[PDB]
């Protein structure tokens, strides 16, 4: 069935180079036109490079000629854009896109890009506790601060996973080369501090892992 | 080169009402026009193209239509599942999308949950002071978040943030975040955030003082 699968997403500093590559299978890939597609931070759809199926043609919008190079093995079953002088309007996510029709009809899932200067930084990771009873009734709502980190993403979870339902992770702000974010979890008061309730912060660009615990006064 | 120009960048609806996209191209397209539905964490799907074939598996509840420059893109009997950003895209002369749709569903009104939360002792040691306050569960998704440091309103060190529409329930969930220095966070005594949105006439005050535990 037909399949895309983009990677070599990663951080780079303005000015930088980097090559994306899509793995293709479940089709005659050599058959196909292709195409990288990518979508910016604001959410805006943005036709990077097309390639012939051969690999003899090729097209660039006029943000990125000169810049990008979109290539193809075919005997390998593989699509590349190779980017450089990257700028910090070239952060989004890439997709692969297969063309065998003038639209498309099948993407990859994407591959993201971070142009940036800031340096690979681990989260600092605070509990969230009510405390002094201020504020107790019927449920409880605890937290978690994920400060100070680059680049996205984080992952957090609660309890390793286990309380999934009564949760919001709040989208990461960047403040000057590093993020911040939050995520809350609401449980019955009955069941806290009488169990335990902790939350786990990965951050894959620095491999790092904490579980901070929800300890009962904060004040 | 050929722009298309989508025409609402977002907009709410009513579970099984309708829901209408313009998109109009700069010149005549020759109905070389498709649209695609974006949900987070997947490729966008295609689901029309020739301005108005559906491609096979999509649901009939969506149809496009026009000709020349002006198109047109609707879903009739809105269901949950159709929250998503949507894009039309040019195939006549190279390539080109509209800049997006957002599309969310309308709910009774909700008020916020409101919870204030202190500095931990980590940070404090680490010479820093989060107030954090979230705002959660609430609809419509206009609200509006005040500080006050023992009284005096305070714009400088806050982070907001917001979620996207919560695919559970429909509601919205925003975060609020005062960061001071240890030294700064000890000069004052209250610190409180106000929530204000039209579900009260009042605002939800919640606050905290360095005055027990």
């Amino acid at each position: 069935e037909v399949q895309l699968v983009e990677s070599g997403g990663g951080l780079v500093k303005p000015g930088g180079s980097l090559k994306l590559s899509c793995t293709a299978s479940g089709f005659a890939f050599s058959d196909y036109d292709m195409s990288w597609v990518r979508q910016t931070p604001e959410k805006r759809l943005e036709w990077v490079a097309f390639i012939s199926n051969g690999g003899y043609s090729t097209y660039y919008p006029d943000t990125v000629k000169g810049r990008f190079t979109i290539s193809r093995d075919n005997a390998e079953n593989t699509l590349y854009l190779q980017m450089s002088s990257l700028k910090s309007e070239d952060t989004a996510i890439y997709y692969c896109a297969r063309q065998g029709l003038r639209y498309f009809d099948y993407w990859g899932l994407g591959t993201t890009l971070t142009v940036s200067s800031a340096k690979t930084t681990p989260p600092s990771v605070y509990p969230l506790a009510p405390g002094s009873a201020a504020q107790t009734n019927s449920m409880v709502t605890l937290g978690c601060l994920v400060k100070g980190y680059f680049p996205e993403p984080v992952t957090v979870t609660w309890n390793s996973g286990s309380l999934s339902s009564g949760v919001h992770t709040f989208p990461a702000v960047l403040q000057s080369d590093l993020y911040t974010l939050s995520s809350s979890v609401t449980v019955p008061s009955s069941t806290w501090p009488s169990e335990t309730v902790t939350c786990n912060v990965a951050h894959p660009a620095s491999s790092t892992k904490v579980d901070k615990k929800i300890v009962p006064r904060d004040c | 080169d050929i722009q298309m120009t989508q025409s609402p960048s977002s907009l709410s609806a009513s579970l099984g009402g309708r829901v209408t996209i313009t998109c109009k191209a700069s010149q005549d397209i020759n109905k070389y026009l498709a649209w695609y539905q974006h949900k987070p964490g997947k490729g966008p799907r295609l689901l029309i193209h020739y301005t108005s074939t559906l491609q096979p598996g999509i649901p009939s509840r969506f149809s496009g239509s026009g000709s020349g420059r002006d198109y047109s893109f609707s879903i009739s009997n809105l269901e949950p599942e159709d929250v998503a950003t949507y894009y039309c895209l040019q195939y006549d002369s190279l390539l080109s999308f509209g800049a997006g749709t957002k599309l969310e569903l309308k709910r009774a009104d909700a008020a916020p949950t409101v919870s204030i939360f202190p500095p931990s002792s980590e940070q404090l040691t680490s010479g820093g002071a989060s107030v954090v306050c979230f705002l959660n569960n609430f609809y419509p998704k206009d609200i509006n978040v005040k500080w006050k440091i023992d009284g005096s309103e305070r714009q400088n060190g806050v982070l907001n943030s917001w979620t996207d529409q919560d695919s559970k329930d429909s509601t919205y969930s925003m975060s609020s975040t005062l960061t001071l220095t240890k030294d700064e966070y000890e000069r004052h005594n209250s610190y409180t955030c106000e929530a204000t949105h039209k579900t009260s006439t009042s605002p939800i005050v919640k606050s905290f003082n360095r005055n027990e535990c």
